[PDB]
C-alpha cells in the first residue's frame, strides 16, 4: 500500500531527532527593512522561506511546528 | 504568577487543583458523549466531515477520531482507544466510559482533601484483584460454530441493525472458519473485504474465492470461463526500456521496420512461454486461463494472449498473490524461466461483472480456499463504511474468541461479580486505599449503568435489582436491555471477549492512574 | 539621522541588576521541577509545540521541552542536558542544587563580597565534597546479580514504571549484560547504538521482554517464502540486488537486430549471478539495506531462502551483532565467516494489524531489542525513558562498582564534614564555604517536602543525627517521612552520578557567578 | 449576569467552526424539516402535468428540465440529510432508470408522518419497526397487483405501446412520436439472445429542424469530416485501424544515421515506397474505407487519395470500438492489410450535412446491427437535451422490461390499492406499531394528490373517489388527467401501466432513506473549511 505512505510514521518518528542543544525556533521578522536587507543580504545559494501570519487565524501553528 | 508565565510570558499553564480538574473535566466531557454508544440499543451519531461526507456510525473509536475536540487529555484518552482498537478490535466505548468513571470516583475522594497517590494504589490493589477474579470467572470452552455465532451476533448487534447482524454473523464465522487452519495463527489479511453499491444492505455475503476490482482490459476476452487455470504471475508482460539508454540507430525505413519488429522479442518469449503452456495444458475448449499479473500488460501482449482464448488482467494488488496462491493453489511466479502445470491454480468459475463504470471479475467455486473474501453490498457509501466497520469489529472479536478457547459473560454481568469481589476484598487493604478500592468497583459498576440507562429503565433500580440477585444466587446475572430483570448471560448467549476485558482492565487502571498523579499541564514551546 | 556608536538594537544592562536577574532566573528554572523529586513525586504534561503530548517526570524532559529567553535559563536547561548524557541520572538533583548555591551565593552578593571570593570558595568546597564523597563511599562485587537489581531498583523507584521493578531491573540487567562487548582489548556497552527499546502500543506491560536478539518491522517479500525458519544461515548485504546505472555515461548505440533482447538477456544473466553467487554460500536468510529485484527474488525463492529489503543500517549492524554475521556489499566476495550462524530462530509474526520479523534465539549475541508492550504511545514513551534511566545507572555501576548511600545521606554527611572542616579557616571565605556546604540539605528538604511531612523538624533531627560518628547513612524515607538507615532501607545511587552531579552543580554557580554585563540585540555578523 | 457560558466539558471541547446538535427537536426534526423541503423543492415537477425548472449550476450552465435525478445533481444540497434523500434518489435512478421522483415524494411523506408520530407519543423504535413492518407488507402485496405482461419485446407496436407512458411524464404533448422512434431503436437492438445492452442506443444531437423531424439510423452518426478527398462509398469496406496512419517508429528513441551521401539521398525515397507499398497492400484487398483512431500522415494521405480510399479519423477510443461493434471489424494495431474475418463491412457510407454540420454516417439497410442510433432535432440545445433524457428514460423502461416483464397501473391506481390494503392490515395489528403501519399506508397518497395538484384540481375529491372505487374492487382505477374536473378512469384500458420492478426498488430504497435518517440522534458537523470540488 505505497499510495498510503507506509514510511510516512517512522519518518514521524525518526524526525523527533532534536538531539542536540534545545530545538531553536524560525526567525520572527517585525521591520519590512529587516525582510529586505536579510534576503538582499546573505548567501544566494541556499534557499529561504518566509511564512506570513496573522496571530489567532487558524492554520498557523501547524505551520509553525512544521 | 507561575514560574513557567515568568520566563515565557505568553505560557498557558495549569497547576495543583487545575490540573486534575481540567483533566477530569475533560474525561466527564468524552464520557458524556460516549455515553449513548454503549450497547445494542444504542443511538447513532451523524458525522459530518469539512467536505461534507457523510459517516453514520456507533463505533467509540470511529466517534472519537470524528468528533471536533481540540484538548490534550482527550488526545490522550483517544490515543488508548486506539490501541485497544488496534490490538483487540472491541470495547474502546467501554474503555473511554471506564476511564471517566474511574476520574469521577477518584475526583469524588480527592475533593475531600485525600491525596491522589492514596487512590492510586487503591486502584492498582483492585485491579489485580479484579484480574484474579477474572481469570477466575472466565469461561474456557471448545468453541464450535454455535459459540462463534453467539460472539459475533453479540458485536454485530451492537453495531448494526438486528437484520444486517443476522446475516453478517453467518457471513464473518463462515469465513473465520474457511480461513482457520489447525493450530495456527489466524491470518486477517486473507479475508478480502469488498464493497459494491447496487444492492441492498442485507445483499452482502461471502464467496468461498476471491473478488477483484478490476477487469478485462480487452473487450475480445472471454467474459465467462466455466473451467479455469489460474496463472498467478509477477512478471511485467508490457514494454520496458533498456536501464543504459539503450537508443536505435538506422539507415533506412526498411532498418526502422526491422528494428521496431525485432524490438519487442523480448516481451514476446514471455507471451509464447504462457500460449504454450496453455496449449500444452488444455488442447479443448472445456478449459481455460485466467492470468492475474501484478504489472502491467501492454496492448500487444493483451492481444496476442486474447486470440489464443486467454482472459489476462494486470495490475493487481500485492496481497492479491498470497490470496490467490491459497485460494485457488497455485504459485506466484517472478519469472517463466521454468513455469510447469503444477505451478497453476484451479478455479471452477471465472466471470465478469460490470457495475456502472466499475468492472469486477469473481474467481470462484475453488477447491478448498484458504482465503475468502466478504463481498459488502449497500446502497449508500456511508452504509457501506458502516458495514466495514462492524464486519471489522466482528472479525476481530471472532478471532479473538478462536484464540484463547475462554470466553466470558457478557451484558455487564462479570463487572458487577468484580465488584462485589473488590468490595468484599476491600477489608483485606490496608490504610487508606480502600477508599481507592471502592472507587474502582464504582467505576467498574458503570457498564450496567449505562447499559440499564440506553434501554430506557431507571438506573440505580436495575442496578439494584441486579446486583441483589447477584449476591443472593451467586450467578452471572446481566442487564436484560428488554425487561431490565436480571438474566443470565451465558445461557442468553451473551459473551464477551476475555482479552477484552483483560485489555480494558490494564489500559484503564494504567491510564487512570497516570493522569491522576499529574499536577502541572505546560505548554512552553512558543517564543 | 540619529548616529550612534552601537546600533539601535543593542541593549546593554550592568551591575549588581545583572547577577540578581542571574540567580533569579537560575532558581526559577530550579522552581519548574523542584516538585519532580523523590519517589512521591508528580508527573507533569508538556504540550509539544508540534502538537504531540509528553507526559513525564524526568528533569531533562521536561527542561528540554521548554523555551526560555533570559540566557540564564539556557545556561540551566544546558546544564541538565549535561548531566542527563553524562550519567543518565541526577538531572532534578543537579538543577536543585544549582539554583540553591546561586542563591547562597547571592546572599554574600548582597553584601560587598567581591564574586571571585565566592567561586574560589566554592572551588575548595568541590574539592572537599569529591574528597568525602569518595571517602564515605563502599564498593560493589558485580558478579552478584541481587545487588545489581537492588541498585536499578533504587534507580527506578521515582518513576511510573516502580509498580512493576522486577521486570524492569531484569530487563535492564539482561539487556545491559548481553550488550557488553570487548574486543582488541578494548571494553564497550554501547546502550545507544545496539540494546534497541521497540515499542508496540497495546497488550500489557507485564509483557514486555528483552529478546536474545533483534525484532524489525519488516516482511518477506514475496509470500511463498517461509515464514517460520528453526536455525536460519543469516547473510547480510547492502548492495542492492538489482540491476543499476553505471557510475560514468554509458549509452549505448543499436544497429543490429538482435542487440535489445541481448541486453534485456545480459540484464536478467547479471541478476541470476548475484543470485547464485549469494546461493553458494547456502543460505537461509538475506537481508539487504536496499531494494531486492522481483527477478532475484524469483532466484532466491528457487534455492528457497527467505528475502527481505529495506533495512534501516542500525537495524542491520543490530542484526549482525545479535547473530554474529558481518554486512558484505559484494556478493561475489561472500565467505563463509561472514554467513551468521548463531541465531536459533528467525519467525515473521503478525502482531495487531501489521508484520514483524523476529531472530529471537540467539546463542551469545552482543545486540539485543527490547520489546514494549502498553496503554498507548505516551505510557510506552515514559516507560522508554525509565527503561534508559535504569540502564545508564547499570552501566555505570558497571563500569565504576562503588556506591553511595541515597535519600539525602550522602548530601547530609558532606555538608557535615565540609562544616568540620570549615572550622579552622579563619579567612574571609570561608562564610561562603559553609553556605554552600549547608546548601546541600535541599535535597533532604526537598524529598520531605515532596513526601509531606514537616520539614524543619525532621530535618534538624537528621542534622542531629549526623553530627554523631559513624551515622553517614542515615537518610529520609521519601514515603513516610521518617529517618532510616539506609543501609537498611536499601536505597544506593553510584558514586560517578553523585559525583557528576555536585561538580556539575558547583561549576554552573561558577559560570554564572561570573558574569555582571549583558548585552544583546546584534546580529549574527556571519 | 451578563453572559451565558460554555457548559463544562463537550460543549467547551467543541472546535471553533464545529456544530453539534442532539436530542428530538435539535436533530430529527429539523433533518425531517430539511427532508420536507427538498420534497417540496421537487414536487411540482411529477407526472405528465409536471412543470420543467431552469436550473443553473455554479458553472453559469442552464438546465431546464422535469426530471427529479437531474434536478437533484444541479444543486449543491448541503444538509446531509437532504444528501441522503438525494443519494437514493441517485440509487433508483442507476438501479432502475425511472422512479426517482417517486422515491422524493415517497420519502417526504414519511419522514413527514413519522415527525407527526414522534409528536404524538411514540418513540423511534417503534416508528421505524412500524415502517419496516409495513414495508414487508407492501412488497409481498405488489406481486398481487400486476395488471399485464409485456408478452413480447420483438415487436414495434406493443413495445411503442409500452414505452409511451414511461416518456409520456416527460415531454407530455407528443409522446407517441417519440415512443415510436425509441421502440424501432430498441427493436433493432436486442437481438434473439435475451441480453439487452443499454449503450447500444446512441444519440446524435443536430440543430434546426425542430423534434418532429429526428429519425431512426441503423448504425452510427460522427460529428467529424472526411481527411480524403472521397466523400461517398456505397459497398463500404472499413478496415479499422487503432495505430496511427502512418510508418510505425520506435518506442525508445529512433534516429536517422547517415555516414553517405547515397543513404541521404535515398532516405526519403525508401521511406514514401514504403509507405506506398503498405497503402497500396490495404488497398488491394478490397477495402475502401479507412478508419484510424490516431493522426494520419500526409504521405500515407496523398497515397490513400491515389488508390480512392475513404479516411475517417476517429479521436475518441469508445467510438472506434462502437465503430467496430457496429460494423463488424476488429482494431488492428498495425498498418498489415486486414484478413476475412478482420474486414469489415458496412452498407453505405457518406458525407453529409445535417442543418450546418458535416456528418459521417455509417448507414445499415437492414434493420439490425449491434448499434442504433437516434438523429435528434430541435429549434435549442436545452430542449434536445431534454428530448435525449426522454429517451434515456424510455431505454431504461425498455431494459427493465427485459429483465422483468410484470406491469402494474399507474396513475395512482397502484399507490391507492397499496394504502387501502396495508391500511386494512395495520387494523389487525394490536400494540403501538399500528400507528407507523396507518402511517405508511397513509404515504402513499402523495402520489395521486402529487398528481392533482400538478394536473390542476382538488386532491382531496380526487383521493375520495379513488378509496371509493377501490371499496368497490375496480384495482386498476386511476385519476384522468384529460379532465377540467377530478375524475378517474381504469387505466387497464388507457394503457397507462408502469414498470412492477421499478415500483418495488422505488418503495424499497425510499424506505430505507427514511428509516436511515430516522435512525440519526446526533450530528456532528465539521467547519466546513474549503473543498473547492
Ligand atoms: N443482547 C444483549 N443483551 C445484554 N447486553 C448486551 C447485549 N449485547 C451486548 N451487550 C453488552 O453491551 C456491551 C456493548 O458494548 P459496545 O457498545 O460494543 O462497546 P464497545 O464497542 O466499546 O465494545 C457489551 O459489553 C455487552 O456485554
Ligand atoms: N524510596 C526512597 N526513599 C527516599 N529517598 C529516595 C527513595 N528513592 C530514591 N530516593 C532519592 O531520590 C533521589 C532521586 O530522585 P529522582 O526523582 O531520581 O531525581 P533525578 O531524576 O534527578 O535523579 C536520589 O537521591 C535518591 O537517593
Ligand atoms: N397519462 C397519464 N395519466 C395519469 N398518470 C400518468 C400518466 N402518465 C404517467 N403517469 C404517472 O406519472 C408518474 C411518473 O411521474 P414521473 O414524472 O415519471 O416521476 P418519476 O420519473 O419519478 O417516475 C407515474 O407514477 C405514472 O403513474
Ligand atoms: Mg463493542
Ligand atoms: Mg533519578
Ligand atoms: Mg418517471
Amino acid at each position: 500500500f505505497l499510495q498510503q505512505y507506509r514510511k510516512q510514521r517512522m519518518e514521524e518518528m525518526r524526525q523527533q531527532l532534536h538531539k542536540g542543544p534545545q530545538f531553536k525556533q524560525v526567525f520572527e521578522i517585525s521591520s519590512g527593512e529587516g525582510f529586505l536587507d536579510m534576503i538582499d543580504k546573505e548567501q544566494k545559494s541556499i534557499v529561504i522561506m518566509v511564512h506570513i501570519y496573522e496571530d489567532g487565524i487558524p492554520g498557523t501553528e501547524a505551520m509553525n511546528g512544521c | 504568577m507561575a514560574a513557567v508565565k515568568t520566563l515565557n510570558p505568553k505560557a498557558e499553564v495549569a497547576r495543583a487543583q487545575a490540573a486534575l480538574a481540567v483533566n477530569i473535566s475533560a474525561a466527564r466531557g468524552l464520557q458524556d458523549v460516549l455515553r449513548t454508544n454503549l450497547g445494542p440499543k444504542g443511538t447513532m451519531k451523524m458525522l459530518v466531515s469539512g467536505a461534507g461526507d457523510i459517516k453514520l456510525t456507533k463505533d467509540g473509536n470511529v466517534l472519537l477520531h470524528e468528533m471536533q475536540i481540540q484538548h490534550p487529555t482527550a488526545s490522550l484518552i483517544a490515543k488508548v482507544a486506539t490501541a485497544q482498537d488496534d490490538i483487540t478490535g472491541d470495547g474502546t466505548t467501554s474503555n473511554v466510559l471506564i476511564i471517566g468513571e474511574l476520574l469521577k470516583q477518584a475526583d469524588l475522594y480527592i475533593s475531600e482533601g485525600l491525596h491522589p497517590r492514596i487512590i492510586t494504589e487503591g486502584f492498582e490493589a483492585a485491579k489485580e484483584k479484579a484480574l484474579q477474579f477474572l481469570e477466575e470467572v472466565k469461561v474456557s470452552r471448545e468453541m464450535d460454530r454455535e459459540t462463534l455465532i453467539d460472539v459475533a451476533r453479540t458485536s454485530l448487534r451492537t453495531k448494526v441493525h438486528a437484520e444486517l447482524a443476522d446475516v453478517l454473523t453467518e457471513a464473518v464465522v463462515d469465513s473465520i472458519l474457511a480461513i482457520k487452519k489447525q493450530d495456527e495463527p489466524i491470518d486477517l489479511f486473507m479475508i478480502e473485504i469488498m464493497e459494491m453499491k447496487h444492492k441492498s444492505e442485507t445483499d452482502t455475503s461471502l464467496i468461498r474465492g476471491l473478488v477483484l476490482d478490476h477487469g478485462a482490459r480487452h473487450p475480445d476476452m472471454k467474459k465467462r470461463v466455466e473451467d479455469a487455470y489460474i496463472l498467478t504471475c509477477n512478471v511485467s508482460l508490457e514494454y520496458e526500456k533498456t536501464e543504459v539508454n539503450s537508443g536505435f540507430f538506422y539507415k533506412s525505413a526498411e532498418e526502422r521496420e526491422k528494428l521496431v519488429k525485432a524490438e519487442r522479442k523480448f516481451i514476446e518469449d514471455r507471451v509464447k512461454k504462457i500460449i504454450e503452456l496453455k496449449r500444452k495444458v488444455c488442447g479443448d475448449s472445456d478449459k481455460g486461463f485466467v492470468v492475474i499479473n501484478q504489472k502491467g500488460i501492454d496492448p500487444f501482449s493483451l492481444d496476442a494472449l486474447s486470440k489464443e482464448g486467454i482472459v489476462a488482467l494486470r495490475r493487481a494488488k500485492r496481497r492479491n498473490m498470497e490470496r490467490l496462491t491459497l485460494a485457488c493453489g497455485g504459485v506466484a511466479l517472478n519469472s517463466f524461466d521454468d513455469l510447469s502445470p503444477d505451478c497453476l491454480g484451479h478455479a471452477g468459475l471465472v466471470y465478469e461483472y460490470t457495475l456502472g463504470e466499475e468492472k469486477f471479475t469473481f474467481i470462484e467455486k475453488c477447491n478448498n480456499p484458504r482465503s475468502v473474501t466478504l463481498l459488502i453490498k449497500g446502497p449508500n457509501k456511508h452504509t457501506l463504511t458502516q458495514i466495514k466497520d462492524a464486519v471489522r469489529d466482528g472479525l476481530r472479536a471472532v478471532k479473538n474468541a478462536i484464540d484463547d478457547g475462554c470466553v466470558v459473560p457478557g451484558a455487564g454481568a462479570v463487572e458487577v461479580a468484580m465488584a462485589e469481589a473488590l468490595i468484599k476484598h476491600k477489608p483485606s487493604v490496608k490504610g487508606r486505599a480502600q477508599l481507592g478500592v471502592q472507587a474502582f468497583a464504582d467505576a467498574l459498576l458503570i457498564i450496567p449503568k449505562v447499559l440499564a440507562q440506553n434501554s430506557g429503565f431507571d438506573l440505580q433500580e436495575t442496578l439494584v435489582k441486579i446486583q441483589a440477585e447477584h449476591s443472593e444466587s451467586g450467578q452471572l446475572v446481566g442487564v436484560d436491555l428488554n425487561t431490565g430483570e436480571p438474566m443470565v448471560a451465558a445461557e442468553v448467549g451473551v459473551w464477551d471477549n476475555y482479552c477484552v476485558k483483560k485489555q480494558l482492565l490494564h489500559s484503564c487502571t494504567v491510564i487512570a492512574t497516570n493522569i491522576l498523579l499529574v499536577d502541572e499541564i505546560m505548554r512552553a514551546g512558543m517564543s | 539621522r540619529p548616529v550612534l556608536v552601537l546600533s539601535q538594537n543593542t541593549k546593554r544592562e550592568s551591575g549588581r541588576k545583572v547577577q540578581s536577574g542571574n540567580i533569579n532566573a537560575a532558581k526559577t528554572i530550579a522552581d519548574i521541577i523542584r516538585t519532580c523529586l523523590g519517589p512521591k513525586s508528580m508527573m507533569k504534561m508538556l504540550l509539544d509545540p508540534m502538537g504531540g503530548i509528553v507526559m513525564t517526570n524526568d528533569g531533562n524532559a521536561i527542561l528540554r521541552e521548554i523555551q526560555v529567553q533570559h540566557p540564564a535559563a539556557k545556561s540551566m536547561i544546558e546544564i541538565s542536558r549535561t548531566q542527563d548524557e553524562e550519567v543518565g541520572d541526577g538531572t532534578t538533583s543537579v538543577i536543585i542544587l544549582a539554583g540553591e548555591m546561586l542563591s547562597v551565593a547571592e546572599h554574600f552578593l548582597e553584601q560587598q563580597m567581591h564574586p571571585t571570593v565566592v567561586i574560589s570558595a566554592y572551588r575548595k568546597a568541590l574539592d572537599d565534597m569529591i574528597s568525602t564523597l569518595k571517602k564515605i563511599s563502599i564498593p560493589v562485587d558485580i558478579s552478584d546479580s541481587d545487588m545489581m537489581l537492588n541498585i536499578i531498583n533504587s534507580s527506578i523507584t521515582t518513576k511510573a514504571i516502580s509498580r512493576w521493578s522486577s521486570l524492569a531491573c531484569n530487563i535492564a540487567l539482561d539487556a545491559v549484560k548481553m550488550v557488553q562487548f570487548e574486543e582488541n582489548g578494548r571494553k564497550e556497552i554501547d546502550i545507544k547504538k545496539y540494546a534497541r527499546v521497540e515499542k508496540i502500543p497495546g497488550g500489557i506491560i507485564e509483557d514486555s521482554c528483552v529478546l536474545r536478539g533483534v525484532m524489525i518491522n519488516k516482511d518477506v517479500t514475496h509470500p511463498r517464502m517461509r515464514r517460520y525458519i528453526k536455525n536460519p544461515r543469516i547473510v547480510l548485504l547492502d548492495s542492492s540486488l538489482e540491476y543499476k546505472k553505471g557510475e560514468s555515461q554509458t549509452d549505448i548505440e543499436i544497429t543490429r537486430e538482435e542487440d535489445f533482447t541481448r541486453i534485456l538477456q545480459m540484464e536478467e544473466e547479471y541478476i541470476q549471478q548475484l543470485c547464485e553467487d549469494i546461493i553458494q554460500l547456502k543460505p537461509d536468510v538475506v537481508i539487504t539495506e536496499k531494494g531486492i529485484s522481483d527477478l532475484a527474488q524469483h532466484y532466491l525463492m528457487r534455492a528457497n531462502i527467505t528475502a527481505i529489503r529495506r533495512v534501516r543500517k542500525t537495524d542491520n549492524n543490530r542484526i549482525a551483532r545479535a547473530c554474529g554475521a558481518r554486512i558484505v556489499s559484494r556478493p561475489e566476495e561472500l565467505r563463509e565467516d561472514d554467513v551468521g550462524t548463531g541465531a536459533g530462530l528467525l519467525e515473521i509474526k503478525k502482531i495487531g494489524d501489521e508484520y514483524f520479523t523476529f531472530i529471537t534465539d540467539c546463542k551469545d549475541p552482543k545486540a539485543c531489542t527490547i520489546l514494549l508492550r502498553g496503554a498507548s504511545k505516551e505510557i510506552l514513551s515514559e516507560v522508554e525513558r525509565n527503561l534508559q534511566d535504569a540502564m545508564q545507572v547499570c552501566r555505570n555501576v558497571l563500569l565504576d562498582p562503588q556506591l553511595v548511600p541515597g535519600g539525602g545521606a550522602s548530601e547530609m554527611a558532606v555538608a557535615h564534614a565540609l562544616t568540620e572542616k570549615s572550622k579552622a579557616m579563619t579567612g574571609v571565605e570561608q562564610w561562603p564555604y559553609r553556605a554552600v556546604a549547608q546548601a546541600l540539605e535541599v535535597i533532604p528538604r526537598t524529598l520531605i517536602q515532596n513526601c509531606g511531612a514537616s520539614t524543619i523538624r525532621l530535618l534538624t533531627s537528621l542534622r542531629a543525627k549526623h553530627t554523631q560518628e559513624n551515622c553517614e547513612t542515615w537518610g529520609v524515607n521519601g514515603e513516610t517521612g521518617t529517618l532510616v538507615d539506609m543501609k537498611e532501607l536499601g536505597i544506593w545511587e553510584p558514586l560517578a552520578v553523585k559525583l557528576q552531579t555536585y561538580k556539575t552543580a558547583v561549576e554552573t554557580a561558577v559560570l554564572l557567578l561570573r558574569i555582571d554585563d549583558i548585552v544583546s540585540g546584534h546580529k549574527k555578523k556571519g | 449576569a451578563l453572559h451565558v457560558p460554555k457548559a463544562p466539558g463537550f460543549a467547551q471541547m467543541l472546535k471553533e467552526g464545529a456544530k453539534h446538535f442532539s436530542g428530538l427537536e435539535e436533530a430529527v426534526y429539523r433533518n425531517i424539516q430539511a427532508c420536507k423541503e427538498l420534497a417540496q423543492t421537487t414536487r411540482t415537477a411529477y407526472g405528465p402535468n409536471g412543470m420543467n425548472k431552469m436550473v443553473i449550476n455554479h458553472l453559469e450552465k442552464l438546465f431546464v428540465t422535469n426530471d427529479a435525478a437531474t434536478i437533484l445533481r444541479e444543486l449543491e444540497v448541503q444538509h446531509p440529510a437532504a444528501k441522503m434523500i438525494v443519494m437514493a434518489s441517485h440509487m433508483q435512478e442507476q438501479e432502475v432508470g425511472d422512479g426517482t421522483n417517486f422515491v422524493l415524494v415517497f420519502a417526504g411523506a414519511l419522514l413527514e408522518l413519522a415527525e407527526e408520530l414522534l409528536r404524538i407519543g411514540l418513540s423511534v423504535s417503534e416508528v421505524i419497526e412500524g415502517y419496516e413492518i409495513a414495508c414487508r407488507k407492501a412488497h409481498e402485496i405488489l406481486p398481487n397487483l400486476v395488471c399485464c405482461s409485456a408478452k413480447n419485446l420483438r415487436d414495434i407496436d406493443e413495445v411503442s405501446s409500452l414505452l409511451r407512458t414511461s416518456i409520456m411524464s416527460k415531454q407530455y404533448g407528443n409522446e407517441v412520436f417519440l415512443a415510436k422512434l425509441i421502440a424501432q431503436a430498441c427493436v433493432s437492438i436486442f437481438p434473439d439472445s435475451g441480453h439487452f445492452n443499454v449503450d447500444n442506443i446512441r444519440v446524435c444531437k443536430i440543430l434546426g429542424s425542430g423534434i418532429s423531424s429526428s429519425s431512426v439510423l441503423h448504425g452510427m452518426v460522427f460529428k467529424k469530416e472526411t481527411e480524403g478527398d472521397v466523400t461517398s462509398v456505397k459497398d463500404a469496406k472499413i478496415a479499422v485501424y487503432s495505430c496511427p496512419f502512418d510508418g510505425m517508429i520506435t518506442e525508445t528513441k529512433g534516429t536517422v544515421l547517415i555516414k553517405t551521401a547515397e543513404e541521404l539521398m535515398n532516405f526519403s525515397k525508401g521511406e514514401e515506397n514504403l509507405m506506398d507499398a503498405q497503402v497500396k497492400a490495404i488497398a488491394d484487398t478490397g477495402a475502401n474505407v479507412v478508419v484510424t483512431g490516431g493522426k494520419v500522415a500526409d504521405m500515407a494521405l496523398h497515397y490513400a487519395n491515389k488508390y480512392n480510399i475513404m479516411l475517417v479519423r476517429l479521436n475518441s477510443k469508445w467510438d472506434l470500438r462502437r465503430l467496430c461493434k457496429t460494423v463488424g471489424a476488429t482494431a488492428l494495431p498495425r498498418l498489415t492489410p486486414p484478413v476475412l474475418e478482420e474486414m469489415g463491412h458496412c452498407d453505405s457510407v457518406y458525407l453529409s450535412e445535417v442543418g450546418d454540420t458535416q456528418v459521417v454516417v455509417f448507414k445499415h439497410e437492414k434493420e439490425d446491427g449491434a448499434i442504433s442510433t437516434i438523429v435528434l432535432r430541435g429549434s435549442t440545445d436545452n430542449l434536445m437535451d431534454d428530448i435525449e433524457r426522454a429517451v434515456d428514460d424510455g431505454v431504461n423502461t425498455f431494459k427493465v422490461l427485459t429483465r422483468d416483464k410484470r406491469l402494474v397501473p399507474g396513475g395512482g391506481a397502484t399507490e391507492i390499492e397499496l394504502a387501502k390494503q396495508i391500511t386494512s392490515y395495520g387494523e389487525t395489528c394490536p400494540g403501538l406499531e399500528q400507528y407507523a403501519i396507518k402511517k405508511f399506508a397513509e404515504a402513499f397518497e402523495a402520489i395521486p394528490r402529487a398528481l392533482a395538484e400538478n394536473s390542476g384540481v382538488k386532491a382531496n375529491e380526487v383521493i375520495s373517489k379513488l378509496y371509493a372505487v377501490h371499496q368497490e374492487g375496480n384495482k386498476n382505477v386511476g385519476l384522468d388527467i384529460e379532465a377540467e374536473v377530478p375524475a378517474v378512469k381504469d387505466m387497464l384500458e388507457a394503457g397507462i401501466l408502469d414498470t412492477y420492478l421499478g415500483k418495488y426498488w422505488a418503495i424499497k430504497l425510499a424506505t430505507n432513506a427514511a428509516v436511515t435518517v430516522l435512525r440519526v440522534d446526533q450530528i456532528i458537523m465539521a467547519k466546513p473549511a474549503g473543498g473547492p470540488k
